[PDB]
């Protein structure tokens, strides 16, 4: 109730402010939907810790362990190897280092089907590509061979950091990118 | 028709609440149009707000029975049982259980077709926080303005009883909120969509300095609750009454405050360019009607909001869209 | 005991205070210096707590569509139209529907496939993750996003998550693979 007021007070001061609000119960989210200026399309959002929690746990019933996959994916963390840490803990820790990022695919991806674009990302770029923004706007997860990468398609990736995902933007195809230390990839001449 | 023992109000024999209780299907099956909706917020434990005082002016005998606005209360059932003992003698009254925030309840009472919706809260201020104390009245007001009613929205007439005056900021937009501003200057109060109990606190003075001016108020705003009626109520029987002597029925003619539009009708003439003054005169003269102010649109060139103007100057220019507050004997 | 078991039954526990995670498990070397995500029950996926969501505020400001990707996976497809329909106060309406809308009865789900038997088993015996990723996407239209590996090998039932392992990462025939699949 207190957080709904705030959102009311902020929107009352100026409608066009993007408001992101944390709610502790889904049954209250409705209220916000009525505020005369909550516009999901504009950016307003309501992270509901109930909806999300129980949700994750639900997914774990259909695929055990998922909830620990996703929770780690949405928190920023660098990998930090140490002594005094078991083999399984190092493998887990490397996994916790990765987070979800989003970036525009380079011109080299144009007209690739999604599966061969994702194969190309994993094999050459060392990035995992899950999904694409398809132009009105929509989000597609692992779309089949029927879907092809249009110019300036935004992809969603899992990677160790934002510095990693930029390779998928700078990658210039066979015009430059033919050397295996991925680190090499950088902004090409044309 | 039957009336109370002093003939001042329309009346009916008692009844159990289940005669006036409705579900959503019954509410939406009934032809509710030009009615009054009361959005009541209460717990089963809350203090009695005395809704008799809301219903009773809407049943003054100087109305014909066919022009009595039917009334539906949306709110907590156990609270309404405790209050029903006072309401049970007023005709054309209905109850729909459950929260006024529930959009189905609102849609089932045809909220878009009401002549006004009254948002009123009965819950306690034992709540420590001055921001949360009105949160239901604010949320309800906003919720009603956001709905859509296609075969609307911010066009539906509302009045909100605020518990803390400073929460008036949240009732409206495009209004430049500032907590330096005292309630009577704020746009919702100037539009008449926001009432708060603080604006009554001067009535102590007015009594000491002019008792009859309060009796003038009391006779207008109650529709005619005389000292004899509050004596009859203090006897603990509730409102007695039945078909009455033409004698008393004589008082079925009293002055009411009312609104007449200058858009069409005899007075329309004054509307096209005339000046208030002219109207006052023509009216009193030809119709026996005093004009006491205007209810003018705030925007002209485009929102539906109108504002009050108490007793404007003689040379004040009229618009064809103005509505005039009047005192009228018939 | 369930004789005609016990610690073999799959559990997930919603904790209210993260530091109580110590008590969910044994042979795990408890230390309150350790933040929740590093603890064995969280790494095994048997322990969830609301604190791991608190970064979602950031993720929204910095990538709104990444939260909409989360919301579509974890809800199974609760679109903005459904929460509008729920906000109307009627509850979930619905009945037999147009084949039209029924089209959306095809969505990506997260799922688990075992490398013990089946076409992919091959990669299980010594292969490296990489190979699987490729073979899978190629032949089955299935992305692989991580592994759910046994913690003990040589003997408890506990397994742990590995998000997006390296291309040259060695597989075991007992591994389970998290995948996104259209059917
Ligand atoms: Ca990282
Ligand atoms: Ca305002
Ligand atoms: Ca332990």
């Amino acid at each position: 109730a207190a957080n709904i007021m705030r959102v009311i007070s902020i929107k009352n001061y100026h409608s066009d402010i993007k408001v992101i609000v944390q709610l502790l119960q889904y049954h209250n989210k409705a209220y916000l939907l009525n505020i005369p200026s909550w516009d999901w399309k504009r950016g307003d959002d309501a992270v509901c810790v109930a909806e999300l929690k129980l949700g994750f746990i639900a997914q774990s019933c259909l695929a055990p362990g998922f909830s620990t996959l996703m929770a780690n994916l949405f928190t920023m963390r660098s990998y930090k190897p140490t002594p005094e840490m078991s083999q399984w803990q190092t493998d887990y820790m490397r996994g916790t280092g990765m987070e979800m990022y989003t970036e525009y695919l380079s011109s080299a991806f144009n007209a690739l089907t999604f599966p061969e674009a994702a194969e190309l990302c994993f094999s050459k770029l060392k990035l995992l590509l899950l999904a694409i923004e398809v132009r009105e706007s929509t989000l597609a997860i692992n779309p089949g061979p029927k879907v092809k990468i249009e110019n300036a398609t935004q992809g969603f990736f899992i990677a160790e950091s934002a510095e990693e995902v930029k390779r998928a933007f700078y990658y210039c195809k066979n015009c430059h990118a033919n050397v295996s230390d991925v680190r090499q990839i950088k902004k090409c001449k044309c | 028709r039957k009336f109370d023992s002093t003939g001042m109000f329309h009346w009916c024999p008692d009844r159990p609440l289940n005669d006036c209780l409705q579900d959503r299907s019954q509410a939406s099956a009934s032809g509710l149009r030009n009615h009054v909706v009361v959005c009541l917020f209460a717990d089963a434990a809350s203090p009695l707000i005395g809704l008799r005082n809301l219903v009773m002016p809407l049943r003054a005998s100087n109305f014909h029975y066919h022009e009595l606005k039917p009334t539906i209360i949306v709110g907590n059932l156990d609270y309404l049982h405790r209050e029903w003992k006072t309401l049970q003698n007023f005709p054309k009254l209905s109850i729909l259980p459950g929260s006024p925030l529930n959009r189905a309840n609102l849609r089932a009472v045809n909220i878009n077709l009401c002549d006004m919706c009254v948002i009123v809260s009965a819950k306690d201020r034992n709540m420590e926080d001055p921001n949360l104390v009105d949160k239901e009245a604010i949320l309800c007001s906003l919720n009603i303005k956001a709905m859509t009613f296609d075969d609307a929205g911010a066009n539906v007439p509302l009045i909100t009883e605020l518990a803390n005056d400073s929460n008036v900021q949240f009732l409206d937009q495009d209004d430049d909120d500032d907590p330096d501003t005292e309630l009577y200057m704020t746009q919702p109060f100037a539009c008449g969509t926001a009432f708060a109990v603080s604006v009554l606190d001067s009535l102590m003075s007015t009594s000491y300095f002019n008792d009859n001016a309060l009796t003038l108020i009391r006779t207008l705003i109650t529709g005619g609750a005389t000292p004899e009626l509050e004596q009859i109520l203090a006897e603990g029987a509730g409102m007695r009454g039945g078909y009455c002597s033409p004698a008393v029925l004589a008082n079925r003619d009293r002055c009411r405050v009312a609104q007449i539009s200058l858009f069409d009708g005899p007075l329309a003439q004054f509307g096209q360019g005339g000046h208030y003054g002219e109207l006052f005169v023509y009216a009193l003269r030809h119709f026996g009607i005093l004009c006491i102010g205007l209810y003018r649109f705030r925007d002209t060139n485009p929102s539906s909001k109108r504002y009050v103007i108490t007793n404007p100057p003689e040379d004040f220019p009229l618009l064809p869209t103005d509505q005039v507050y009047v005192l009228t004997y018939k």
